[PDB]
DNA sequence: TAATAGATTAGAGCCGTTTA
RNA sequence: AAACGGCUCUAAUCUAUUAG
């Protein structure tokens, strides 16, 4: 189960951009399932494969295939079970107008059980870290702070959060949760509901599709009807049409795919990654931060 | 100056896309029929009048059709005309094709090879006609040329959708709800999901929306109970949160009223002559073969046959009061080996529901749901919940309707 | 009838500063943002896994296809998107011939020793497991 | 059973003939044999060149 | 400590390749 | 683990209450 995970994670110390690909996807068609068709039918998306493949390998040597379209520091933090690890991943743009999206590393621990929120101690330690990037690589401090999980913030990390951020800049905390039961159909056409719209239900909470058909691709980029993704401003003060737009955004940047768009954030998505990097191992000190050590 | 392409355009119309508009990033005037939205005429003007090269693809679909072999003709003849040896260039890209087996009009010319890396015949190409002297680059000409005629045929309009929902409004409340002081008329090591109407241990108390003798025939002692040790509550202030002392919370009361909506569907199904399975955190409720007409409701099928096996459209259902009192229903596939007995392993079932809604889409699920919602109706706008004697919970069985001012055109 | 907003989809930027929705029709129609020379790859995983790896990569020089080329758009070719050369001839292979762990050991102390020890640089290191 | 066409420099980009000509393919393409149409070269100021691409 | 819910959350597998 | 989705399964925690 977790060869992946390990592999990448011991090479973390001797920073080596690696990808794992298996026998069976490089070359599907020769392993058969002894009765017929393939166990991996390729045949179908060998174009689409082949497309994620040479993208993954061109992201991992260095290369940027595509950029975003100021002043947002994007933080999507994500926990894992182990005693919990909080690994965040950070996306903005820079003065040069390219969008630095690497990842904040240096997984925060919270010993509870169940609590996936971050002591006061470790969230003062996440943000400073985030802040301090966001500083260095723009030469000032970012105007917002678009923190973004898969859980609510309660009061006092979002406390320790407002103590530890400096002036005129404003935080924002959004918990996008996904599979929220709200099968939404469409009783004229045959086909999904089109990908990009948004049921605001308050000034606070949403829902958004991103992921279904898109006229662009002429079909769906989910079978069955797509899942909305819950989009709930708990923490903060910041426009849900804002907002929206802006997980919108964030879900073209997998750069770990070729592929349209992802149903979620790719931050959250990219941070939910590295995390299994991490605690797959041993504790590394100060680890790459850069994703092509990680997807 | 123009660079005309002769191509197979339904067998070569992605590869002529993509040179077409690689070399009108480059800045080079390109005639294509594919990037055009009578027609011949305008293709004969521009290949007498202004075109300096002619590529020809030269695929194995590219020397057999009539169309191609005649625009390469009339190509032809402008090349004896101009006294120009360079006008017209192969591009072979087909490993089948070898380079024989080629027509005799294409077969003498020196071809490109785009058999291999699509990238270095490119480069053969522009350094071709780089010194060839064929006559600055705006790549935003080539974008724009993608977005006109390649991306408009589908894209986002301002065109007004409707939408039905998972959502089905909670019509109508009843009007109180009643806990009861049953302190020894109710034993404690009984459990009170089992009660002919459903019933939550709360502070001692017996939160129910039913009359405080409902539960007789299976506890006989809560007869001769006091009414007004029973406190009643408004549940339009649990729904408003007007409600919040320091008996009960809002938040609270609400979560006893969404256990109270849940269980009493439960029993719901349970006398909806619809069966159950068991998923991980709720139930999902299903016809067996043979209880609907011609194994439908309405026109729409909701128990079906494939390879060997039975699916069953089944619902799962869970009330929430958040954006308003409505439930969420949830729309599962229930598997069986002859339609009447469920399948043991959990592991068969998941593999069939994923081959099955395959090829299922929105128009198959949206009916499927409304046909068991309203096929579980006893009202002809509104199911029925016995959640108490004299009370009841109205669902609405039209699910939530949403509306969208963009939209797409559905291809079908 | 709740009202459905639209949220307008964000264009990804590209090479010449052309931006398009789709990364797969942009990376085709314009390229990346930056020029990487060359992928110097590097394979760690058995001969058969190593033969595979490099007719896989030879397929991918040449265009491949979709079943429904709309739907999801075709793969020119890497040189054609990316602009940079990813041969197959040009591989460095590392032969290979608590089970978790020293599996992924194996796998690890080659490719250290590789980038450790070796002249031959490596950009990118395919791990080709086998099934 | 064939069709003839006149290619004088007046008669091979007409409009009527241009019509006529097309739906001759067309049922040459319906009746799957080459030896359908057949051009009449007349006029010596119009060349085997310029000639419309349907005779061509 | 055990239980009964509802709400949030997290982990795993597992199948299909997005109706032309 | 090319990938993204749809599902299926399991567990934990926070509340409120009841029995230890
Ligand atoms: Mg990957």
């Amino acid at each position: 189960a977790q060869f992946h995970d390990q592999l990448k994670a011991r090479l973390l110390e001797h920073t080596i951009p690696t990808q794992i690909l298996r026998e069976s996807t490089l070359a599907w068609r020769d392993f058969k399932n002894t009765f017929g068709a393939p166990i991996r039918d390729f045949s179908k998306i060998e174009g689409h494969l082949a497309w994620t493949i040479s993208t993954a390998a061109y992201y991992k040597a260095g290369g940027k295939p595509w950029k975003l379209g100021p002043g947002v520091c994007y933080l999507g933090l994500v926990y894992k079970k182990i005693q919990n690890a909080c690994c965040a991943a950070q996306m903005f743009l820079d003065n040069g107008d390219g969008t630095v999206f690497k990842g904040e590393v240096g997984p925060w621990y919270n010993p509870e059980k169940g609590e996936y929120h971050l002591k006061p101690k470790e969230a003062k330690a996440l943000l400073t870290q985030a802040l301090e990037s966001y500083k260095e690589q723009n030469k000032s401090y970012p105007k917002e702070v678009f923190i973004h999980a898969r859980t609510r913030f309660n009061d006092e990390e979002w406390n320790a959060f407002n103590e530890v951020t400096p002036k005129n800049t404003n935080l924002v905390g959004v918990t996008i949760t996904k599979s929220k039961p709200l099968k939404l159909y469409k009783t004229e056409g045959a086909f999904p509901i089109m990908r990009g719209n948004a049921y605001i239900v308050d000034e606070k909470k949403a829902f958004l599709w991103t992921l279904g058909f898109v006229p662009k691709l002429q079909s769906t980029l989910s079978m069955e009807v797509p899942n909305p993704i819950f989009i709930e401003i708990n923490k903060g003060e910041a426009e849900i049409q804002q907002v929206l737009k802006d997980i919108l955004a964030l879900t073209k940047l997998n750069y770990n795919a070729c592929i349209y768009a992802d149903g979620e954030p790719v931050t959250l998505r990219f941070a939910n990654k590295i995390g299994e990097i991490l605690t797959a191992s041993t504790e590394i000190k100060t680890p790459p931060l850069a994703f092509k050590y990680y997807i | 100056n123009k660079i005309f392409i002769s191509h197979a355009t339904p067998e070569d119309d992605d590869f002529t896309r993509w040179l077409s508009l690689k070399l009108i990033g480059l800045g080079y005037e390109v005639w294509c029929d594919i990037l055009f939205l009578d027609f011949w005429s305008t293709i004969e003007k521009e290949i007498r009048e202004n075109t300096c090269k002619f590529l020809i693809v030269s695929s194995t679909a590219g020397n057999k059709r009539e169309g191609v072999l005649k625009e390469l003709a009339v190509a032809t003849k402008v090349k004896k005309h101009l006294q120009d040896d360079m006008f017209i260039i192969p591009l072979a890209i087909d490993e089948n094709l070898s380079y024989d087996d080629i027509n005799i009009e294409i077969v003498r010319l020196n071809a490109i090879d785009f058999k291999k890396s699509w990238a270095k015949g490119l480069q053969d190409l522009l350094d071709a006609f780089e010194k060839q002297n064929v006559p600055p680059p705006d790549h935003s000409k080539s974008n724009l040329l993608y977005q006109q005629i390649f991306l408009h045929d589908k894209q986002a309009i301002e065109k007004e959708e409707t939408y039905d929902s998972n959502w089905f409004p909670i019509i109508s409340f009843p009007n109180e709800l009643r806990f009861h002081r049953y302190d020894w008329r109710l034993p404690k090591q009984f459990d009170v999901r089992t009660l002919a109407f459903p019933a939550i241990r709360y502070k001692e108390y017996l939160c129910t929306f039913a009359w405080e003798y409902d539960f007789i025939h299976q506890l006989p002692k809560t007869e001769t109970y006091n009414g007004q040790e029973s406190i009643r509550i408004s549940t339009s202030d649990i729904l408003s949160g007007r409600y919040d002392t320091d008996f009960i919370r809002n938040y609270e009361c609400q979560r006893l009223i969404v256990q109270l909506i849940n269980k009493a569907f439960e029993l719901r199904m349970k006398d909806k002559n619809v069966r159950e399975y068991q998923m991980s955190k709720t139930f999902a409720y299903w016809i067996e073969k043979g209880k609907l007409e011609k194994d439908k409701f309405e026109k729409i099928k909701l128990v079906g046959k494939q390879k060997n096996k039975y699916w069953h459209f089944g619902i799962s259902a869970a009330g929430k009061l958040y954006p308003s009192p409505v439930l969420m229903v949830s729309s599962h596939i229930i598997f069986t080996m002859d339609g009447i007995n469920l399948i043991k392993s959990k592991s068969i079932q998941h593999s069939s529901r994923r081959k099955q809604g395959k090829n299922w889409w929105n128009d198959k699920w949206r009916e499927k749901l409304l046909a068991f919602i309203r096929f579980l109706s006893d009202d002809q706008n509104a199911i029925y919940l016995n959640v108490g004697s004299e009370e009841k919970i109205l669902i609405s069985n039209k699910p939530l309707k949403f509306f969208g001012k963009m939209s797409y055109v559905t291809p079908s | 009838m709740k009202e459905l907003i639209y949220i307008e989809e964000p264009s990804i930027l590209f090479a010449h500063g052309q931006k398009c929705t789709d990364p797969r029709d942009g990376l085709a129609l314009f390229g990346p943002l930056n020029q990487i020379y060359g992928i110097k790859s590097g394979v760690v995983g058995t001969q058969k896994g190593l033969q595979i790896f490099k007719s896989y990569l030879d397929k991918i020089q040449k265009p491949i296809y979709n079943h429904n080329n709309i739907t999801r758009p075709m793969f020119p070719g890497f040189e054609a998107v990316f602009g940079c050369k990813w041969e197959s001839q040009n591989i460095v292979f590392k032969e290979i011939t608590k089970r978790t762990y020293d599996l992924v050991t194996l796998f690890n102390d080659k490719i250290i020793t590789a980038n450790k020890n070796d002249e031959e640089r490596v950009d990118v290191w395919f791990v080709i497991v086998p099934e």
